[PDB]
RNA sequence: GUCGGGCUCAUAACCCGA
RNA sequence: GUAAGGCGGGGGAGCACUACAAGGGGUGGAGCGUGCGGUUUAAUUGGAUUCAACGCCGGGAACCUCACCGGGGGCGACGGCAGGAUGAAGGCCAGGCUGAAGGUCUUGCCGGACGCGCCGAGAGGAGGUGCAUGGCCGCCGUCAGCUCGGCGUCCACUUAAGUGUGGUAACGAGCGAGACCCGCGCCCCCAGUUGCCAGUCCCUCCCGCUCGGGAGGGAGGCACUCUGGGGGGACUGCCGGCGAUAAGCCGGAGGAAGGGGCGGGCGACGGUAGGUCAGUAUGCCCCGAAACCCCCGGGCUACACGCGCGCUACAAUGGGCGGGACAAUGGGUGCCGACCCCGAAAGGGGGAGGUAAUCCCCUAAACCCGCCCUCAGUUCGGAUCGCGGGCUGCAACUCGCCCGCGUGAAGCUGGAAUCCCUAGUACCCGCGCGUCAUCAUCGCGCGGCGAAUACGUCCCUGCUCCUU
């Protein structure tokens, strides 16, 4: 009944790795997010992910959708108070970076001073500029 | 605005041609005139000219074709300084 | 009758006291036998080791030791315990082995650290910091 | 009874001990009992500072040191020795301090 | 180098040709008889003093004084 | 220095003062006359001028 | 392999930085067995060590008059 | 036997067991879901983790007297990986120990001290001590040692 | 009035709230158990304050 | 605590001693001491001439009193003037007599020369002038004077010397005078005699 | 007190001299209110004691402002022949209009004299 | 693991409580007095011979090896190959850590072979020292580079630096750790085997001393 | 897609919340300052845009004040901003609000790089000073 | 041959990398 | 021209981990913290450039600091002039200009003598000159020299040393070296609170049920530790061998300690036109209604690039999770905050005791035991960016610090070159003070754990003396 490669959520992840461990290919979870919802998911978080059969793929999946409205708190969710809604939400691969970029695109069109960085392409959160974030190549007087 | 040696009075601005040695340079001035310029003592000690480089220079009206004497130097910093206000035109440089 | 003598190395000094007993050592409560890092339980056990199995079962020994390390205290304990096991027997065929296996065992240790100077000052003495010609 | 407690501190050491001493004496002269001196920790201040006046040359530095004496003393109270205790003339770089207990 | 100092060979000697029977080859009686005839008042000092003393007493009374 | 001091509303037969006092400090100093309120001149007041 | 040899006397520091030491051993088995040659040792030497060599017929150069 | 004639960790191992019959000891329900200090990195791992805690704690007060929860928290601290800048010490969250001591309180194990902290009581160094001797018995008959006291 | 522009700022913190007693500078400044003095100021009259130099 | 109170009370005579320097440079200021007796201290001032400090009268110690009691603590004064011990063991005062001589004109050996012979007439052991400004010339030089023994290093050139330090403003600049002493009863640790009988 | 051309009454020589003559001994001893517009409020309010009112001041607007007053108060006051001898009396050199004052010490019997003269003599 | 190895209470004066050097035999003459086999139960002197001259003689030979392995590698040198820079995760003060694998070497070792531990690292240690080398010498003005002899004190210490050395490159990125690395290489310069580090130094430090006698 | 919504409030609804109501909805910065009152500068600039948004004040605003936080009184109008030396216009639209004042007027000049001069290297410095 | 870094108080000559 | 003896790719002797030799750890290659040159700008304020410039000017700059750029507004003791009690200098309710302002103006009141519209002078100046000076400081150098009433100060040997002993046209001296001062390690006397708890005695509680063992209080005592005033102890003194038998040097006993006992303070006559006028003092030259004084907003925090000193790593001589161990220096009233309650965390609300051996900061980390990972760009590495919650402050965008969840760059051991260290030292690990309203990858100190090698030479890089 032991399977190699199991998909859960878009992504097909290991079967021979402890499930806590190959949740965290999906991106949008980590390490301290995945624990939690093996433990609300009610399963242990060490057996191989190779084990999970249906019914459990589909309660993760289904946990994956909504965490808050099952047991998760709401001071650990991706992004908490959406920006068009006071709602608290967690996205994951595909839609987490369009929201990234949309959240971009909202800095650049107010012209603001941290969307101009974005633009350039140079340090956002105030880092110094003299010696190093050196990405260029170098550059002669004569020889 | 700014401290800089253009003409003032009688000046000239000098790019040398040719250093023939013993302080005689010679420049490509833009009179066609050939000047053959000489050195004072301050300039002798504390700054350094060579070949190539925009200086400034004052002639003597006795025949107006060989004479000179530079009274100060430029720098790099000045040498593209002096185009963007259109003082001075390059391509004397060139041809 | 009972006995207390001393011992310090390097900011640890220890407290033993002696007295007719039944064989048990103690030090800041803990029996001996349950020391973890085995080689400070070795330390402080060689005094007893080398007078037998003999003079061990008839005296009773506390330490109270404070400063210094885990490796600092056990020798504090074991030049306390040294010292006190050559006054109550009381025979110097004792003391004649007591110097042949470890000459500090009866008459200490002088050594402290040493004031650190200014080039890092925060990593000793003679420590400094990296020339650079050019 | 009652044990006034009396406390001195200074800075020059050989200007305590003899008042002190008279203290002592004060005790033994009368019929009274009395704590000697108990010294307490001496509080040394010190302070490092650079020793140039502008940044250049290698940096050397100073070690400067200020060091303070304090002793302890407990005697009964008795008016043949308050009295004889309060004209005791302390010398200008001596605090004394007395308080009933 | 414990080369001996000029001061205390120019004292240990005006007082050892000055009392020459009041110093014996032993080094605690010198020691004790170095500091009642002098207004030393360090410690190191008249241990040094008391040293040469008893070098000039062990040399004068064997033979070939140098 | 030019000359300003006059029309107190005061008349050869009787003198009645056409600015009122300050009541802050005592009698002597006058008021202003801006047409809205009565100010002060040193004082503070805004009292809507009767 | 090798026969031993016993130092017996030293005379001094040779070496281009002061690392070799020269003295004067005496071989005690083999095809000798008591002839007393010169030799140069690199370490620390006491008198009465016991050196292994492989030649027996070497006879280091003199040094500069032990100074 | 008291619980200065065994090793430590080997006792709370024990009492932590033991610990799980109290119905007043449960753990609160935001436990799964929180890690115990500034100073980690991952949530705990064993399941019973609370229960281990709290073990800790009772033996904490037996053996270091009235003490308070502003010096629980010196205990459970230790060194931070705080990425590119050097290492340095931090001390613990407050909740996890605030609720140990009440929910001991609520059991009879400890009990408040009016103004210096928390004590224990003699049911308290009853149910430790017991536990303490049932492990030494069988820590004699490997190390024959331990038979003299 | 013509008297409020010659007239400073009373900061309670940062540099411009501590100057040294002798000399009245801002900047290095020693603060330790009370004394207020810059650090150049210090070392030439620590000795009659009745700091010495031991060690 | 207490140190607090322990140099808090080492400033206030620091600065008091620093105004009174320039306020009493002539008639040859020496120093002061501070006694704190109940309702009031006790301030002496040991001139050198107290007809220049106490005034016509007594009109000078009045403002004196009213700035010691104002500008610094000092809840109730008392000054009253004294004479110098010893003036010529004072190295802090013939600094500024060297140096009031050189600013009314006269050549700075003759002062240097007087100097030393006054102060080692009065029995000192021995003495070091050293005058360093810009005398005849536009470039800085320095000269040295010197008659005796004198400690330089070491704890006894520590305790034993006194030590003082003067300005002597001119028409072209400074020139700065230090003078050093040694007083008649010094005994360095080199110097044993014999106990006899 | 407006211009000389202004027919109020006569004057007499006495009670100007022993008036004019009144305030530099008033002035070593007292508190002295110079010029017009200031000592005009101090006796509105009547505090001021021994005023001197001159004829010079022209044009004749503001000039009149305590004889329609006087007639309100008790007014002690006399008339000066000139301005710069009022001047000198007290205080500066200007053209002076009425210097009162109040407490003249030393100077109460020229007071008792020529002041309550012109006091029952007009008002 | 076990407890009766946790807690281990020693009634005897063996070296580390488990060995006896009684029949132990240095073969060697000249290497006979520098390696020491008295009782010695604890190898730990907390460094108080490193003050007099030729003091490191009477320091039992266990502890001489404990105290060699307190390193992070070659850091100034590279050795078969790389540099081994081991920065705050090499054991450089700690003693406890290298006690640790010499006690479990010497398991490992008294277990593969059936012999004293000790007698397999004194002929390690006899295998691995060499006895001709070479240097330089300044006469009249130039210099050349001949063939000199070694002391036997040097011997040792060249000896014990090779085998720690050794074991210490084994163990680096590789799956095999520290304590078994020691052994291996013990295990294999006491055999005379090509595939040793200690004893192949030796043959190339021999080879090219003899080249230029 | 097409409406500006903050938290779920569109502008004319989050318009009439008073000044404790609105700053749940704002981050952390901007809820703390406003709790801890405009300062007077600020209290003189909000005098002046009210006027200006009933009926009065057809002049241009100017202010100094960097640190005034775009509230949605302010939604419609243009004002100017002191950047060092000029005031800078920076009409305010929606998705501003939350942001300080001084984030829509740079400070600094783009810099576009030129070529390096004489000391730029370690070959450079010693064979030009003479 | 070209840019960069090393060695020297600094330039030449010399060593290394792209 | 802005104040008319030393050296030599010569010879001897002697030294030093900022020299080598024998060794331990690295830097140079990747990312970031910070200082510098260079480019850019309205300004990115200045000084320092081999050792001896570059975490240096105690320089961790949000305002102030501040010297820089854009704007606004103030100040001439004192003499003598225009004018001035018919009222000089000067102050304000409301409103305009304004970034905001009785700063100016509209509007009318007030105060009672002076008076920058004028002339001379004067305060004040982080404005020039350190190549006009004083004071202070770094380097030759803690080297052995520099001189007085050419020699003496040279030669042989000796010393850390111009430190000593002999021979000497030399004999006597001074300052520097030494002596001197502060700590550390061993023993004794006097002291016993706020420090200490061993032996006796009362009282309560727990375990194998108590014969034994353990833990807390109060009665008592200075026994031990400690604190700090005074004393002792070590002198080449004793035994053996070199050297003359003298100066001295090697080895050993006894000793807590051995051959300046170990670690520090104190730097001669002079030079370096070395640094500092931007710590204070000061001559000359310049600004003097401005280069002086204040307030608002920007800048020193910009970024194709070359360099110095560091922090974190490239994994098993480890990463994570849960348990268990042991310090010292210092600091506290504008401040340190135990103890109880609220929160997942940063943090929030009450609040004893402390002006100090009395209460607080203050149950350190590396280390040990159990389980998961198994040689992989990974359960290594943690830059970079998104959303949300807090603290200090009058003010956090430029441009502060802290917390939770997410994302997951280069890096797989480093070419030529080059640095620091001789014992409780170097390596490894954390802590306290300074600066400080808030902020430590820094300076200065503290303890924890603890080695390898050599007791030597003048080969390289330097310095001191005699000679040529
Ligand atoms: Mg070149
Ligand atoms: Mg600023
Ligand atoms: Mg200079
Ligand atoms: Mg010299
Ligand atoms: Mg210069
Ligand atoms: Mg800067
Ligand atoms: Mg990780
Ligand atoms: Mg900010
Ligand atoms: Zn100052």
């Amino acid at each position: 009944d032991f399977r190699h490669i199991v998909r859960v959520a878009g992504v097909d992840l290991d079967g021979n790795k402890q499930l806590r461990w190959a949740l965290t290919a999906i991106k949008g979870v980590g390490i301290n997010f995945a624990t939690m919802v093996c433990r609300v998911a009610g399963l242990d978080p060490f057996m191989k992910a190779g084990y999970l059969t249906d019914e459990q793929v589909k309660k993760i999946e289904e946990i994956l959708q909504d965490p808050v409205a099952h047991g998760i708190p709401r001071w650990a969710v991706n992004r908490p108070k959406d920006y068009e809604t006071g709602r608290d939400l967690h996205l994951i691969t595909a839609k987490l970076d369009m929201a990234i970029r949309e959240d971009i695109m909202r800095l650049r069109r107010i012209r603001a001073y941290r969307g101009i960085r974005h633009e350039l392409g140079l340090p956002v959160r105030g880092q110094r500029t003299r010696s190093n974030f050196r990405r260029g190549q170098t550059v002669g007087v004569s020889r | 605005v700014i401290r800089v040696p253009l003409p003032e009075g009688n000046q000239l601005f000098g790019v040398v041609e040719q250093a023939l040695g013993a302080g005689w340079m010679d420049v490509r001035c833009e009179d066609g005139k050939i000047r053959r310029c000489r050195i004072p003592g301050k300039l002798r000690r504390r700054v350094w000219i060579r070949v190539g480089d925009l200086v400034i220079v004052q002639p003597w009206p006795v025949q107006s074709d060989k004479r000179g004497d530079i009274v100060y130097r430029y720098t790099q910093t000045q040498v593209d300084w002096l185009l963007r206000k259109g003082k001075i035109t390059q391509e004397f440089l060139t041809g | 009758r009972i006995i207390q003598t001393t011992g310090k190395r390097k900011t640890a000094i220890a407290r033993a006291v002696i007295r007719e007993g039944k064989g048990r050592v103690r030090i800041n409560g803990k029996p001996v036998e349950l020391v973890e890092p085995e080689i400070a339980r070795f330390t402080i056990l060689e005094p007893l080791i080398l007078a037998g199995e003999e003079i061990w079962n008839s005296v009773d020994i506390d330490v109270k030791v404070q400063g210094g390390g885990f490796m600092g205290q056990a020798e504090a304990a074991r030049i306390a315990i040294a010292r006190a096991l050559v006054e109550w027997t009381g025979d110097m065929n004792l003391k004649e082995k007591f110097i042949k296996y470890d000459r500090t065992m009866l008459v200490g240790d002088p050594r402290r650290t040493e004031p650190h100077k200014p080039n890092r000052s925060t990593k000793g003495p003679r420590a400094k910091r990296q020339k650079s010609y050019r | 009874m009652q044990k006034a407690r009396i406390k001195l501190a200074s800075t020059n050491v050989r200007s305590l001990e003899e008042v002190a001493n008279q203290i002592k004496q004060i005790a033994e002269r009368t019929g009274v009992r009395m704590s000697g001196p108990i010294p307490l920790p001496t509080k040394r201040i010190r302070i490092v500072t650079r020793k140039s006046p502008d940044g250049e040359g290698s940096a050397t530095f100073d070690r400067w040191e200020l060091r303070i004496h304090k002793r302890l003393i407990d005697i009964e109270a008795d008016e043949r020795a308050m009295r004889q205790i309060m004209r005791i003339r302390v010398p200008e770089d001596v605090t004394i301090e007395i308080e009933l207990i | 180098g414990k080369i001996r100092q000029g001061f205390i060979k120019r004292v240990a000697r005006e007082l050892f040709n000055k009392y020459p029977n009041e110093f014996t080859r032993d080094f605690e009686h010198n020691k004790k008889k170095v500091e009642e005839l002098t207004n030393v008042t360090s410690k190191k000092i008249r241990n040094r003093i008391a040293g040469y003393i008893t070098k000039l007493v062990r040399m004068k009374e064997e033979g070939k004084i140098l | 220095m030019g000359q300003k001091w006059k029309l107190y509303i005061v008349k050869d037969g009787k003198v009645i003062r056409k600015n009122k006092f300050c009541p802050r400090c005592g009698p002597g100093v006058f008021m202003a006359d801006h047409g809205d309120r009565w100010a002060c001149g040193r004082c503070g007041y805004t009292e809507w001028k009767k | 392999e090798g026969y031993p040899a016993e130092v017996i006397e030293i005379i001094g520091r040779t070496g281009t930085t002061g690392d070799v030491t020269q003295v004067k051993v005496r071989i005690l088995e083999g095809r000798d067995k008591g002839r007393v040659i010169r030799r140069n040792v690199r370490g620390p030497v006491r008198v009465g060590d016991i050196l292994i060599l492989r030649e027996t017929e070497r006879e280091a150069r003199e040094i500069k008059s032990r100074r | 036997a008291t619980v200065y004639d065994v090793p430590g960790d080997l006792l709370v191992e024990r009492v932590a067991q033991r610990l799980k019959e109290i119905p007043e000891i449960k753990p609160p329900e935001w436990a799964p879901f929180v890690k115990t200090g500034r100073h980690k990195e991952r949530l705990p791992e064993q399941e019973d983790w609370w229960y281990y805690r709290v073990a800790s704690i009772l033996r904490r007060v037996y053996l270091d007297g009235p003490v308070g929860i502003e010096r629980l928290r010196t205990y459970y601290g230790g060194r931070k990986n705080r990425g590119h800048a050097p290492e340095r010490f931090y001390k613990a969250g407050g909740s996890i120990i605030r609720k140990a001591l009440q929910q001991l309180e609520a059991a009879g194990f400890v009990e408040k001290v009016p103004g210096k902290g928390r004590v224990i009581t003699p049911k308290g160094r009853s149910f430790l001590d017991k536990i303490a001797t049932e492990l030494k018995k069988e820590l004699e008959e490997i190390i024959p040692e331990l038979k003299k006291y | 009035a013509k008297a409020d522009y010659n007239k400073r700022k009373p900061r309670k913190f940062g540099k411009g709230a501590r100057r040294c007693i002798r000399c009245g500078q801002y900047g290095p400044i020693i603060r330790i158990h009370g004394l207020m003095l810059c650090r150049h100021c210090f070392r030439e009259v620590a000795p009659k304050l009745g700091f010495r130099k031991y060690e | 605590a207490i140190e607090r109170y322990f140099i808090r009370e080492a400033v206030k005579e620091m600065l008091i001693d620093e105004f009174l320097e320039k306020e009493l440079r002539r008639a040859g200021y020496g120093g002061l001491d501070i006694k704190k007796t109940p309702l009031g201290t006790k301030v002496i001032i040991f001139a050198a001439n107290p007809g220049y400090v106490i005034g016509r009268g007594g009109r000078r110690i009045r403002e004196l009193t009213r700035i010691l009691e104002r500008q610094f603590g000092l809840e109730n004064p008392q000054i009253d003037v004294q004479e110098i011990k010893n003036p010529y063991l004072n190295a802090k005062v013939q600094a500024v007599r060297i140096a009031q001589a050189l600013e009314r004109g006269i050549h700075f050996r003759r002062a240097a020369y007087a100097a030393m012979r006054a102060i080692m007439s009065n029995g000192a052991r021995g003495v070091e002038i050293r005058i360093s400004g810009k005398l005849t010339g536009e470039r800085a030089k320095s000269v040295r004077f010197y008659q005796g023994y004198l400690a330089k290093v070491g704890n006894p050139a520590e305790t034993l010397v006194s030590k003082g330090y003067a300005q002597a403003l001119l028409k072209l600049g400074v020139i700065g005078v230090k003078v050093a002493i040694m007083p008649p009863d010094a005994r360095l640790p080199d110097e044993i005699e014999i106990i006899e009988k | 007190m407006a211009k000389p051309s202004y027919v109020k009454f006569e004057v007499p020589k006495e009670l100007a001299e022993k008036a004019l003559q009144a305030v530099e001994i008033a002035r070593d001893t007292g508190k002295i209110r110079k010029g017009t517009n200031e000592t005009t409020k101090a006796v509105e309010r009547g505090q001021a004691k021994l005023v001197i009112i001159a004829e010079d001041v022209d044009p004749e607007e503001i000039v009149a402002h305590l004889p329609p007053l006087c007639e309100e108060k008790e007014i002690p006051y006399i008339y000066v022949p000139s301005k710069k001898e009022l001047g000198a009396a007290a205080g500066i050199e200007v053209a002076a209009a009425s210097v009162a004052i109040i407490e003249p010490g030393k100077a109460r019997d020229l007071v008792e004299e020529i002041a309550m003269k012109v006091r029952e003599l007009m008002k | 693991k076990p407890l009766s190895e946790r807690f281990f209470i020693p009634h005897e004066i063996k070296v580390m409580g488990r060995w006896s050097t009684e029949d132990v035999e240095v073969r060697d003459p000249s290497l006979k007095p520098y390696i020491n086999l008295e009782p010695r139960l604890l190898p730990h002197t907390h460094g108080r011979h490193a003050k007099k001259h030729f003091g490191k003689a009477n320091v039992h030979i266990v502890e001489r090896l404990i105290n060699k392995i307190m390193r992070s590698g070659g850091s100034h040198y590279k050795v078969a190959g790389h540099f081994m820079r081991r920065e705050h995760r090499s054991l450089n003060s700690k003693k406890v850590k290298a006690y640790e694998v010499v006690k479990e070497a010497f398991k490992i070792i008294e277990k593969r072979t059936g012999k004293n531990p000790i007698q397999v690292l004194v002929w390690a240690i006899e295998n691995a020292a060499p006895r001709e080398d070479t240097t330089s010498v300044m006469f009249g003005g130039i210099r050349y580079h001949v063939a000199v002899d070694i002391s036997p004190m040097r011997r040792l210490d060249v000896a014990l630096r090779n085998i720690a050395l050794g074991a210490s490159a084994k163990c680096y990125r590789t799956k095999m750790s520290f304590a078994e690395a020691l052994a291996e290489e013990i295990i294999l310069a006491a055999n005379k085997d090509p595939k040793s580090y200690a004893y192949s130094k030796k043959l190339e430090i021999e080879r090219i001393a003899e080249s230029s006698r | 897609r097409k409406e500006f919504r903050y938290r779920g409030y569109t502008l004319e609804q989050l318009m009439n919340m008073s000044l404790e109501e609105l700053a749940k909805l704002l981050p952390a910065r901007q809820r703390r300052s406003l709790k801890r009152g405009l300062t007077p500068e600020q209290k003189k600039l909000l005098r002046k845009i009210r006027l200006a948004k009933k009926g009065k004040y057809n002049k241009p605003i100017r202010t100094h004040c960097r640190d005034m936080i775009v509230l949605p009184e302010m939604v419609g109008l243009t004002i100017y901003v002191h950047n060092g030396k000029e005031f800078v216009p920076v009409e305010i639209k929606p998705e501003m609000i939350g942001h300080y004042l001084g984030e829509f007027a740079p400070t600094r000049k783009r810099v576009q790089h030129g070529a390096p001069g004489i000391g730029a290297t370690r070959s450079s410095m010693f064979v030009a000073v003479k």
